RNA sequence: UGCUGAAAGCAUCUAAGCACGAAACUUGCCCCGAGAUGAGUUCUCCCUGACCCUUUAAGGGUCCUGAAGGAACGUUGAAGA
RNA sequence: CGAUGUCGGCUCAUCACAUCCUGGGGCUGAAGUAGGUCCCAAGGGUAUGGCUGUUCGCCAUUUAAAGUGGUACGCGAGCUG
RNA sequence: GUGAAGAGGGAAACAACCCAGACCGCCAGCUAAGGUCCCAAAGUCAUGGUUAAGUGGGAAACGAUGUGGGAAGGCCCAGAC
């Protein structure tokens, strides 16, 4: 609806190929791909892509507004690239990156390693501090999640992994 | 991996140098002979067929006889069947010895149990027996009660009652092999495998490891 | 004079192959049956079977409406008295999809020997072939 | 989680939210509004 | 429990799409199991004679032949009413 | 009512889930340990004795737990009386 | 009013419900209730809508931005939400 009435220019250095419902958008930063739903209609307007309803279609605004969002995150993915930070609340909690196997050691009695994905690469500059990037949003926000899913920060304390925007609200233990 | 074809020969103990006397099951092994090679395009699976020991040659039949003349191996006592993994193959006449279990160390032993014929219900299923006295009229080791009041005029499949208890195949899992002495063709595993003494016995490498 | 009937040694019979890539289950189904059955021939007798053979290939490839792909249950019992088992649309597709087709068919037939003999000539087949080629059977769109 | 047949908002921060046929109420603020409908 | 994400310019685990998730479920382990009449598969072995018939057909009969194998009997069994 | 043997115990059980244990979670007036509460979950498991005809109950000592019910208040052509 | 003392068709089966009152025979026709994808006779009829819950094909107080239709209202290109 009014996300989907608003086109998305496309920049320079972002290519784009249309075949059916698959779109493919490289560019300096990747390639990404995207079946869109059968009741969208997408046509590029030499600067922008358009994004319609197709008609015979129930959720016509609804997919196409989904797939205006997404291939605007696609577009800004393989031009510029996301970076999700990650900070670690805690005594003894600290990260190291080997290659793309962040090494954690979380408190646990066992190491915690776990193997990135392909598109994301990672960096600790900090052993309590991870920022990762890549293109895909989805996916960086999904390793970020299984990340935090080892520690989810404590209410008490805020002891374990969390974001580094989001706020930790705590409480007292009483008595 | 593949099995092999024994017989249980009977039970002794090992005595270690620690005083530690281990109950172990001797198993002769001679050399499995294999007899045919089944394959996907033949016959949908891979597997081989072995056959060992000796056999009487007025007794060996003539169907039996091709089989084993078409390999061209000496007849056995038998033909076993052991399914093959992938990466693992054996020619037709090729013999297998007993150091194929040379550096496994457990081993299930799958053999035909002892006949114990027309069992009750308190050996076979371990059923109490009733009161022996205390006034119980021709009632002591009767399985009771089968069943409920018309709810379901009927007894339920796989009541537990009387019949033929043993002369069937079981599988002893993870036994602990002790020796493997190839030059008079043995395997000592540690404790109690099934059947008689002078039974065949199927030694497979243990998959629960 | 007397009604015609059937007799099952001049009764002829004929050999069809349906594709069934993306139909409907139960209105394939009841066109199978009624093949089957044989009410499509004028010499249609109640108690002969005078239905045509019938090749049903693609049968994993079998469509269903709405949620019952994840929601149809196929229950069945297995004697014992816990002996109920259950399995679903796409477990059944998974596992052995034949029967889906076979069941569907089962149920629309009639109830006996005939009907069993009816469901003898029903040959389904996931793939996309089939060992018939020597009855030189005929294409029939549904 | 309290599971109710009567589901409402409680707060400002409320909303109801209808997860796979379910109505659900979750809060930004408390943890102790949210609700499953059952 | 989430990720991305609109409908509903925000928000939102869901509507499209994706991920995790229990002694439950299907497997994996053990046993029976092709009367699975939908009666399956593989391997091997055995038999390669003459003639009459009328109602000529998946027909009936004569003589010669008697295979592979099995069964029976006997000695029996840690198999067994 | 020209007969459907009616308590309790014993022996065999079997199903439900409104789950006692074990399993997975949410909130906590949840620091941890230990708990409270609700949701999912029925795979397996789920005391011995004293008294009493007892079921029950009380008591003693255990146990991860000593579940709640249906089954002609399961089961006398199975026993007891 | 029906059954009793009344058959037939339908309601899966179903004395008392719905249609309808069996003199006999017919390998004739029209209809009732109820029905017309297959079991199982007859529309996969036509036109226009609604539902996404297998609702249909079991149930309440109550709860909810499910969705369709209608009538009105108060903010608003002096710029609303
Ligand atoms: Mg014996
Ligand atoms: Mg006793
Ligand atoms: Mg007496
Ligand atoms: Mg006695
Ligand atoms: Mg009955
Ligand atoms: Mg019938
Ligand atoms: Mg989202
Ligand atoms: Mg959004
Ligand atoms: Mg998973
Ligand atoms: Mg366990
Ligand atoms: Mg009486
Ligand atoms: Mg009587
Ligand atoms: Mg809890
Ligand atoms: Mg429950
Ligand atoms: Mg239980
Ligand atoms: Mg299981
Ligand atoms: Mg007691
Ligand atoms: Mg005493
Ligand atoms: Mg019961
Ligand atoms: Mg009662
Ligand atoms: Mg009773
Ligand atoms: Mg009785
Ligand atoms: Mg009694
Ligand atoms: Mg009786
Ligand atoms: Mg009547
Ligand atoms: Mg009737
Ligand atoms: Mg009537
Ligand atoms: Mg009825
Ligand atoms: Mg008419
Ligand atoms: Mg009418
Ligand atoms: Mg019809
Ligand atoms: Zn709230």
């Amino acid at each position: 609806s009014r996300v989907a009435k608003a086109p998305v220019v496309v920049p320079a250095g972002v290519d784009v190929k249309i075949n059916g419902q698959v779109i493919t958008i490289k560019g300096k930063n990747g390639e990404l791909t995207r079946t869109l739903n059968d009741a969208v209609e997408v046509k590029h307007a030499d600067n922008t892509l358009t994004f319609g309803p197709r008609d015979g279609y129930a959720d016509g605004w609804a997919q196409a507004g989904t797939a205006r969002a997404l291939l605007n995150s696609m577009v800004i993915g393989v031009t510029e690239g996301f970076t999700k930070k990650l900070q670690l609340v805690g005594v003894g909690y600290r990260a190291a990156v080997k290659g793309n196997v962040i090494n954690l050691s979380l408190g646990f009695s066992h190491p915690v390693d776990h193997q990135l994905p392909a598109g994301i690469t990672a960096e600790c500059p900090t052993q309590t501090e991870i920022v990762l990037k890549g293109a895909d949003k989805q996916v960086i926000g999904q390793v970020a999640a299984d990340l935090r899913a080892y520690r989810r920060p404590e209410p008490y304390k805020g002891k374990g992994v969390r974001y580094a925007d989001e706020v930790v609200r705590t409480k007292e233990a009483k008595k | 991996m593949i099995g092999l074809v024994g017989k249980k020969v009977g039970m002794t103990r090992i005595f270690t140098e620690d005083g530690v006397s281990i109950p172990v099951t001797v198993i002769e092994v001679e050399a499995n002979r294999v007899t045919q090679v089944k394959d996907l395009a033949n016959d949908g699976y891979r597997a081989i067929q072995v056959t060992t020991g000796a056999k009487k040659a007025n007794r060996v039949t003539k169907p039996e006889a091709g089989h084993f003349a078409k390999a061209g191996v000496e007849a056995g006592r038998g033909l076993w069947e052991f399914r093959l993994a992938e990466g693992e193959e054996f020619t037709v006449g090729q013999s297998i010895s007993v150091e194929l279990f040379a550096d496994v160390k457990k081993v299930d032993v799958t053999g035909t149990s002892k006949g114990k014929g027309f069992a009750g219900t308190v050996k076979r299923w371990n059923f109490r027996t009733q009161d022996a006295t205390h006034g119980n009229s021709l009632s002591h080791r009767v399985p009771g009660s089968i069943g409920q009041n018309q709810t379901p005029g009927k007894v339920f499949k796989g009541k537990k009652m009387a019949g033929q208890m043993g002369n069937e195949r079981v599988t002893v899992q993870s036994l602990d092999v002790v020796r493997v002495d190839a030059e008079r063709n043995l395997l000592l595993v540690k404790g109690a495998v099934p059947g008689a003494t002078g039974s065949d016995l199927i030694v497979k490498p243990a998959v629960k490891a | 004079m007397k009604t015609f009937t059937a007799k099952p040694e001049t009764v002829k019979r004929d050999w069809y192959v349906v594709d069934a890539t993306g139909k409907t289950l139960g209105r394939l189904a009841t066109e199978l049956a009624r093949r089957l059955r044989g009410k499509h021939k004028a010499e249609y007798t109640p108690h002969v079977d005078t239905g045509d053979y019938i090749i049903v290939l693609n049968a994993d490839k079998v469509a269903v409406t709405g949620n019952k792909r994840t929601d149809k249950v196929y229950y069945h019992h297995t004697g014992h008295i816990g002996g109920i088992k259950q399995a679903t649309f796409e477990e059944m597709i998974a596992r052995r999809p034949e029967r889906v087709i076979e069941i569907a068919v089962k149920g629309m037939l009639p109830k006996g020997p005939l009907g069993r003999a009816m469901f003898r000539k029903l040959k389904v087949y996931a793939g996309n072939e089939h060992n018939h080629a020597a009855q030189q059977p005929q294409v029939l769109d549904i | 989680m309290k599971v109710r047949a009567s589901v409402k908002k409680l707060c400002r921060n409320c909303k109801i939210v209808k997860r796979d046929g379910v109505i659900r109420v979750i809060c930004s603020a408390e943890p102790k509004h949210k609700q499953r409908q059952g």
